[PDB]
């Protein structure tokens, strides 16, 4: 077990940092949260270790949240781009946002992981190598 | 001097000859294209290498190619 | 190929290599590159049309009707 | 009859249809985007009106409407400044205690700890210390409360709305003909007598009736609440009589040419007010009245409609051999004949001249404002003085570069060889080789005999041979001519004998005659010049001459050169003419402007560094009860500035302690901006050092990656064009460097100022 | 010798240099319907006379630019010729080569430096190592 | 007015609106819940 990291509430340097702080909105409750939940090094500052079986939700929750949001944005963009390909003037739809199409793309991308899995299973996710422009070797 | 080559993809659009600032190219009779003419570079000694002909060429890829070679007084564009 | 057909370019140095174009006209004379193909996307020179021979094209869709 | 008003009625309908048609002004851009280069082209050609259409009249109408729009923008900015000074400032507390309160007019919200930037500026106020000098300006104008600032802000908003409506009206409703814009004589008369003259007269009236009495009461020490409102100074003539006895005699002395009785409020003192350190407001009132009279007189010089006056065309046509001076007849038998067509047809030449003169005006503003501080408590507000000088120097440099650029644009586009046959422009173009060769030689001479001498000083100091250095204690280089000018200007007022007896105090204390202190700090004192000043002034001469070399080579060779004879056909802005002729990279005049931007940045950075170091070392400081002055850097400039190791250590390294140690304090934003400017400079380095082919091939690979996932865009991604890459590089370079210097200066002078 | 009167020009610094007298020089001759102002290739404005005009220039590009972009495009003059003059007095008429402008196809002109293939079929340089032939010159 | 609506759908206008909305959301999150850190999100205030 890692011994150089101890809970912040038991770190003398972190306690000194807490006492020496300004008394504003930005410091009181954040320090209470850091003392209760964070692990502090010898410098008295919170450190984020990835070596604990416990507090694994503290790692997976932000990672999963960001992955969901990024996949949502990417799937919305991809679905909108694929929907604009069938149009006669797709560039005009890329400089002029087609609101119903964008709303439909966002609504569908709300469930982006399942749609991506289905597209990968059916081969719709990727185009074959021989239908993609390439440079001479 | 530079080397100017013309490949069989030329469509005889005469744009490269018009673009040349030193009269290196000219149009000669041909039968490989609808225009019945092809570009030629009989005066490559006067070529400066500006590659204006390549810019003017509409084919893909280029039907006229300029390969920079040994530098002379006139290929460096020197008035002195 | 003929007018209205969809083709895939097989010319290696072409900007539209392995891309899709539409045949606009075929020249019946004995010129080297009789087929004229137009493309939706322009190349680096801003040109969206080119001349190809038959062996440099792969038909992927017959002309409508 | 010749000068008359002619307009077209409803030439352009007011419809938002073209708002949904981006690039409508350009034939190429009207078809829509095919690659990402279309967006950059749309933004780059937005205001290039002469490429939208070939009709000069429509171009001029566009110029007029756009100028109204820019005036509206300026009015909005001024209204914002006044409103922030009225609502989120400590202006009243500062007016109560000018010498003990830091001006502040920006307050930040408290969300992410940025409220630490609310510095304790005195007067019970927490905010960002401003360095714009707005408080001193408002105090000099007689403003004493925030209500007047609020009223001025409302008036500024109203003026902005009026300017916007004027632009709309004069473009879409009543558009003047081309003949209207070509009235040189009427325009000059109206802008000399009506704009400068009447504005000077109005400001002199405001000063005499409002600013002088209020500021006299303020300097007398009476409180703000006991000072009556400005209108009371007009209604109650008894207050005028008490403050200035001559006002008891009304307007009689003015109309009888007995103006000498007005000397109590129209003074000619010179020097500075001992109480505040700024110029006497009565001195400035007389100055502005004299300017008003002179400008109104100048506004009757040109012939408009009554035969009286001078003609531009006749005067230009007469200026040629043999009508010139005997040694000035080399301009040839044509001379200035033919130049009138340039002003008939070319907006770009006028823009070039006016940008050059705006640069001149801003340089004069910076110099004459630090040397003769015109506002109360401005000289002793060191941060404000440094900020004003640096800001106006930079504005002047940018204006000069723009003047050169638009001169090159005129040469490429509007120049007509038929109009200039053996005239002065033609002869200049025909000996451009002489001009450029001599300029290059003098640039080399200046570079050697300034910077190589600095390197010589470095090497001699490293050897431990100070006696061999160019210094006051070694091989001296005394600027004897500048010292002589200082002595003459000091002796002129009585402080080549007494050539200006009417001025009591020295015109500027920087030339000599004494020292002025206000709040225990030096306002102005004589600025001695030695070997270091000689060296730095010749450094300035070298940098300016090289910038001139770059810009003037660009302008003179814009049409073409021995390398590319047909550059005019290629245009003002093109990347190259191919790798041939050995390589013709950056031959266009635009690239010469691009390089001149860098050289102007170098020159002006040295100018502002010289100003900052010399002011901190030999002028600014604190004065004790005994009159002994201790300066901010303790006289480093004489011995440390003669080597660039001295510049590196005692100026860059030593004076950056404030910005570098500003974390966890109210100046931490300055340290953040210091790092940000360094980052932006480093970032610009890649746009400057690389080429677009590499980026295009990398984008090819990335586009393959996007195509594999069916997410490629129809608007095909393209690397920036060569010219676009150069522009991005120079813009980010200048931004990073200027922001770095700005943060450095402002942090240091907010901490120790 | 070449006949024609030089255009009215007061002098300039973009004229001939040592290369003109040491290595080679060029002369552009033409005929105009009237006296009119044109632009010199190296800066400045000159006046071409009504008769036949002759102008000395340092590079062939100067003459090509003057003949094409100014004489034909602007003044509608099509009879201009460009000669190359050597220091020993030998003169060759080099433009147009055969009396017909190069942009117009003319019978009898041979194909020079023509490659009987598309540009993508050039052999790789590894084929021609130590053989001294470039891929574009390969048969 | 339809031209104004079409103008409002331009890529720069929509991008500015989206960035402004996201910035407002993030700013309000900072104001309401300052000092959020990894290992602290969605945890009760002590
Ligand atoms: C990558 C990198 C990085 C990272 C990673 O991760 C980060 C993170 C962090 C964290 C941890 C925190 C919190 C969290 C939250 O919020 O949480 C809630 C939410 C949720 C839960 C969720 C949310 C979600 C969302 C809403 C979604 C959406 C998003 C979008 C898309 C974005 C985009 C948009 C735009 C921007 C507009 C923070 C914060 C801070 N910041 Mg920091 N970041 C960074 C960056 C940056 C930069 C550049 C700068 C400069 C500007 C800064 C600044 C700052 C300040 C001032 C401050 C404060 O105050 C805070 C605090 O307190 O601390 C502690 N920093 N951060
Ligand atoms: C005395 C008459 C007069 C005055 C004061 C002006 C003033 C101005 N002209 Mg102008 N002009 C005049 C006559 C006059 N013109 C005539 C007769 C012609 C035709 C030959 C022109 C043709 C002309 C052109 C073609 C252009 C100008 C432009 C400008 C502006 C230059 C920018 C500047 O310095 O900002 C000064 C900043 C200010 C805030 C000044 C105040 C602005 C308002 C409009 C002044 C109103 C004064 C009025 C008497 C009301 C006063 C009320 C009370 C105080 C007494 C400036 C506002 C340029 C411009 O920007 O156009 C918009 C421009 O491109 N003028
Ligand atoms: C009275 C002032 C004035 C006026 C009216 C003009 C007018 C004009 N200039 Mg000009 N210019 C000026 C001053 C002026 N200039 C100055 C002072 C300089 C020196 C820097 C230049 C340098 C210059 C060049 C080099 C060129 C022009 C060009 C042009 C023409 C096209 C305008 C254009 O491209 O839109 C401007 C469009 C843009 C996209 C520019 C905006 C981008 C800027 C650089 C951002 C600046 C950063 C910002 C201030 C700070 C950071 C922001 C933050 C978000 C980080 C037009 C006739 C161009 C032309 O073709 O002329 C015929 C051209 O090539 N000018
Ligand atoms: C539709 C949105 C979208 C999607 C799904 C992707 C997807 C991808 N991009 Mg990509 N990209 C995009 C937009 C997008 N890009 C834009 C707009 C740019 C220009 C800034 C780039 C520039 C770019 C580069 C330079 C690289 C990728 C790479 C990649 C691949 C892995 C890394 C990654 O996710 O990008 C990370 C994301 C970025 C680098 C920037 C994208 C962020 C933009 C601003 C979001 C735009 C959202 C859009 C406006 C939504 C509108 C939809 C609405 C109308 C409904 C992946 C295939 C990499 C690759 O080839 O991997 C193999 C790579 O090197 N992209
Ligand atoms: C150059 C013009 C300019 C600039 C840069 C600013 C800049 C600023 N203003 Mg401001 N303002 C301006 C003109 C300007 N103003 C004008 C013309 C008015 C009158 C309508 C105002 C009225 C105004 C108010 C009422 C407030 C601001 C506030 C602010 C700050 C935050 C703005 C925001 O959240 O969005 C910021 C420093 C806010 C502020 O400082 O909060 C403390 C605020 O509450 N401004
Ligand atoms: C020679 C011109 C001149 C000078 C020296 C001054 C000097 C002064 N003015 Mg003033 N002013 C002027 C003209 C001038 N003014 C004009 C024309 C107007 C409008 C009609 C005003 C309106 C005005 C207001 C509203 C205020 C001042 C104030 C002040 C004082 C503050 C310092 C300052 O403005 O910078 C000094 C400026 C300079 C040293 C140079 C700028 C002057 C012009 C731009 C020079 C132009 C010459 C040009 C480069 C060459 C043209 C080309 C050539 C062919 C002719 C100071 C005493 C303020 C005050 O009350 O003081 C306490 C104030 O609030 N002025
Ligand atoms: C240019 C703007 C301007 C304006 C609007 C005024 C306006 C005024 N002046 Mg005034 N004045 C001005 C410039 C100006 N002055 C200048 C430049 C001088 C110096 C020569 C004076 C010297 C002056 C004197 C000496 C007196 C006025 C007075 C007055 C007031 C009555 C004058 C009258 O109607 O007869 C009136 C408010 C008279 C007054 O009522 O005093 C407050 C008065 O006695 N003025
Ligand atoms: C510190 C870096 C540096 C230096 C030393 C130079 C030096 C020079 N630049 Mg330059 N330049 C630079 C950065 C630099 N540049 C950058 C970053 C840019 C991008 C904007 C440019 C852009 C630029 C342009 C656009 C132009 C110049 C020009 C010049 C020359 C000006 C004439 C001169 O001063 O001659 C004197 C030479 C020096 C002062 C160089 C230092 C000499 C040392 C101190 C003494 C050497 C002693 C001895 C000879 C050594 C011999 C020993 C042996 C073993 C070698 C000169 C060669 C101009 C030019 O060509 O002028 C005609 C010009 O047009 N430069
Ligand atoms: C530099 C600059 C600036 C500004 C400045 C200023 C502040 C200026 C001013 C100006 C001015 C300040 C002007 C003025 C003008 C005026 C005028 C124009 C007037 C006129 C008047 C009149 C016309 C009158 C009339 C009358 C009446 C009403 C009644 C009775 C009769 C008589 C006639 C007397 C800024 C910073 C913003 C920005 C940058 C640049
Ligand atoms: C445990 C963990 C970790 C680690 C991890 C790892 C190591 C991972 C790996 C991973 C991997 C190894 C991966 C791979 C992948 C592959 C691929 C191949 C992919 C692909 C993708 C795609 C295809 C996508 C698509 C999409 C989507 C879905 C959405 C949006 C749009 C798009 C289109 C983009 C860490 C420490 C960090 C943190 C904590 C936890
Ligand atoms: C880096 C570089 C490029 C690549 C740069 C390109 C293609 C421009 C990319 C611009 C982007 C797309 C603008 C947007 C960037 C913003 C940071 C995105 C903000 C996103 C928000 C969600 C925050 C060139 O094309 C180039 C060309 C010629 C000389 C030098 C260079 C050069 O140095």
């Amino acid at each position: 077990a890692n011994s150089t990291l101890v809970p912040c509430s038991k770190s003398p340097a972190f306690q000194a940092r807490m006492k020496n702080a300004p008394d504003t909105y930005y410091f009181n409750k954040p320090f209470k949260a850091y003392a209760k939940y964070e692990l502090c090094g010898t410098d008295g500052l919170p450190h984020l270790p990835l070596d604990r079986l416990d507090r694994a939700t503290d790692v997976l929750v932000p990672i999963g949240l960001f992955l969901y949001v990024a996949g949502f944005i990417g799937w919305s963009g991809r679905s909108y781009l694929r929907a604009t390909k069938s149009a006669s003037d797709p560039e005009m739809k890329e400089i002029f946002i087609d609101l119903p199409l964008a709303l439909q793309s966002i609504s569908k991308a709300v469930l982006w992981p399942l749609l991506a899995l289905q597209e990968f299973l059916s081969g719709d996710l990727t185009a074959r190598d021989e239908e993609i422009p390439i440079s001479p070797r | 001097s530079h080397t100017v080559k013309i490949y069989d993809t030329c469509i005889g659009c005469t744009q490269c000859v018009r673009a040349c600032p030193t009269d290196v190219l000219e149009m000669v009779p041909w039968d490989g294209c609808k225009a019945a003419q092809i570009a030629s570079s009989p005066r490559t000694e006067d070529c400066v290498g500006c590659k204006r002909c390549e810019t003017a060429c509409p084919t893909d890829f280029l039907s006229i190619r300029v390969y920079l070679g040994a530098e002379t007084t006139r290929s460096m564009g020197l008035a002195y | 190929v003929e007018r209205g057909s969809k083709v895939r370019i097989l010319r290696r140095e072409s900007y539209w290599y392995q891309d899709v174009g539409l045949v606009a006209s075929v020249d019946k004379s004995g010129i080297k590159y009789p087929v004229i193909v137009r493309f939706d996307k322009v190349n680096y020179a801003g040109v969206n049309t080119n001349n190809f021979a038959d062996f440099e094209l792969l038909e992927i869709e017959k002309p409508k009707a | 009859q010749k000068v008359r008003v002619v307009v077209d009625n409803d030439p352009v309908p007011t419809s938002p249809e073209l708002w949904a048609k981006p690039g409508h002004f350009d034939r190429t851009l009207a078809r829509g985007p095919k690659t990402t280069t279309w967006i950059w082209n749309l933004h780059a050609n937005a205001h290039d009106f002469d490429t939208h259409t070939s009709d000069l009249e429509d171009i001029s109408r566009k110029i007029f409407a756009a100028h109204f729009g820019h005036l509206a923008v300026i009015f909005i900015w001024l209204s914002g400044m006044y409103f922030h000074g009225a609502k989120f400032s400590n202006f009243e507390a500062w007016m109560a205690n000018p010498t003990g309160v830091k001006p502040s007019a920006q307050v930040v919200w408290s969300l992410v700890g940025q409220d630490i930037l609310n510095a304790d500026v005195g007067g019970g106020f927490h905010g960002i210390q401003i360095t714009s000098g707005l408080f001193q300006l408002w105090r000099a104008a007689g403003i004493t409360n925030t209500f007047q600032l609020y009223c001025t802000a409302i008036g500024g908003l109203v003026m902005a709305a009026i300017m916007l409506f004027a632009g709309w009206f004069h473009y879409h409703k009543r558009a003047p003909k081309l003949e209207w814009f070509q009235n040189w004589e009427a325009m000059m008369n109206h802008h000399l007598a009506g704009l400068l003259g009447l504005g000077c007269l109005g400001w002199a009236g405001h000063q005499i009736h409002v600013a002088l009495p209020v500021n006299k009461l303020l300097d007398a020490g009476v409180a703000i609440k006991d000072i009556p409102l400005p209108h009371e100074f007009i209604l109650n003539t008894s207050l005028m009589a008490e403050l200035y006895p001559s006002f008891a005699k009304g307007l009689v002395p003015f109309f009888t040419l007995q103006w000498g009785q007005y000397a109590d409020f129209l003074t000619f003192k010179g020097g500075l007010n001992p109480v505040t350190g700024g110029l006497w407001l009565s001195d400035t009132a007389h100055h502005h009245l004299a300017l008003a009279v002179l400008f109104i007189v100048a506004g009757h010089f040109y012939r408009t409609n009554w035969g009286i006056g001078h003609s531009f065309k006749e005067m230009l046509d007469d200026a040629k051999s043999p009508n010139m001076l005997p040694f000035l007849n080399f301009i040839g038998p044509v001379g200035h004949e033919g130049l009138d067509k340039i002003f008939e047809t070319s907006w770009h030449a006028n823009l070039s001249i006016h940008l050059v003169q705006f640069g001149t005006a801003s340089l004069l503003v910076a110099h004459h404002m630090y040397a003769m501080p015109p506002y109360p408590y401005l000289a002793t507000d060191y941060a404000t003085a440094l900020s004003l000088f640096t800001h106006h120097v930079w504005i002047a440099g940018f204006c000069i570069v723009g003047g050169a650029a638009h001169a090159a644009i005129f040469m490429v586009r509007d120049y007509d060889p038929a109009h200039h046959v053996n005239n002065i422009l033609d002869r200049t173009l025909r000996h451009r080789d002489v001009i450029i060769s001599h300029l290059a030689w003098v640039c080399q001479f200046l570079g050697f005999h300034s910077f190589a001498m600095y390197c010589h000083n470095d090497t001699m100091r490293a050897f431990g041979r100070p006696q061999d250095m160019f210094s006051d204690t070694g091989i001296q280089l005394q600027p004897i001519f500048a010292q002589w000018i200082q002595h003459i200007h000091t002796a002129a007022v009585g402080a080549l004998g007494t050539t200006a007896p009417g001025i009591g105090a020295p015109v500027s204390y920087a030339w000599g005659g004494g020292m002025v202190a206000v709040g225990g700090k030096v306002a102005m004192m004589p600025i001695a010049l030695g070997t270091a000043d000689f060296l730095i002034h010749h450094i300035h001469a070298f940098t300016i001459h090289v910038t001139v070399l770059v810009l003037f080579k660009g302008v003179l060779f814009a049409r073409g050169s021995r390398l590319v004879p047909d550059k005019a056909n290629l245009g003002f802005r093109f990347p190259c003419d191919g790798p041939g002729r050995g390589g013709t990279c950056q031959v266009s005049a635009w690239d010469h402007v691009f390089l001149g931007l860098f050289w102007m940045y170098n020159s002006l950075s040295m100018v502002v560094f010289h100003f900052s170091w010399k002011m901190q070392s030999d002028v600014w400081g604190t004065v004790d009860s005994d009159g002994i002055v201790t300066h901010l850097t303790g006289g480093n400039f004489a011995t440390s500035s003669i080597t660039n190791n001295g510049w590196l250590r005692d100026f860059l390294w030593a004076q950056s302690a404030q910005v570098i140690q500003s974390y966890n304090s109210s100046l931490s934003a300055y340290g953040l901006m210091f790092l940000a400017g360094h980052f932006i400079f480093g970032f610009s380095l890649m746009f400057l050092f690389s080429g677009r082919g590499y980026w295009q091939e990398l984008i090819e690979s990335i586009v393959w990656a996007h195509n594999k996932l069916k997410v490629a865009p129809a608007i095909q991604p393209r690397a920036l064009s060569i010219v676009h890459g150069r522009a991005v590089g120079v813009a980010h370079y200048l931004l990073g460097g200027i922001v770095t210097t700005w943060a450095f200066f402002l942090a240091r002078m907010s901490a120790i100022g | 010798t070449l006949e024609g009167q030089t255009p009215i020009f007061g002098g300039g610094t973009g004229g001939l240099l040592t290369k003109a007298e040491r290595e080679e020089k060029y002369v552009i001759t033409w005929t105009s319907p009237k006296e009119q102002v044109f632009e010199m290739p190296t800066g400045g404005s000159a006046i071409m006379r009504q008769g036949k005009n002759k102008l000395e220039i340092a590079r062939k590009e100067y003459g090509i630019a003057l003949g094409g972009q100014q004489l034909r495009a602007k003044f509608k003059i099509n009879d201009y010729k460009i000669y190359r003059v050597y220091p020993n007095g030998e003169t060759q008429m080099i433009h147009p080569a055969d009396g017909v402008f190069p942009e117009k196809v003319n019978q009898g002109r041979p194909k020079v430096r023509y490659v009987d293939r598309n540009i993508g079929s050039n052999p790789s340089p590894a084929k021609l190592k130590f053989s001294g032939v470039q891929p574009y010159d390969a048969p | 007015m339809q031209h104004v609506f079409k103008y409002l759908t331009l890529a720069p206008v929509m991008a500015t609106f989206t960035m402004v909305a996201l910035s407002v959301v993030l700013i309000m999150l900072q104001i309401w819940f300052p000092g959020l850190q990894y290992g602290t999100y969605f945890k009760p205030t002590p």
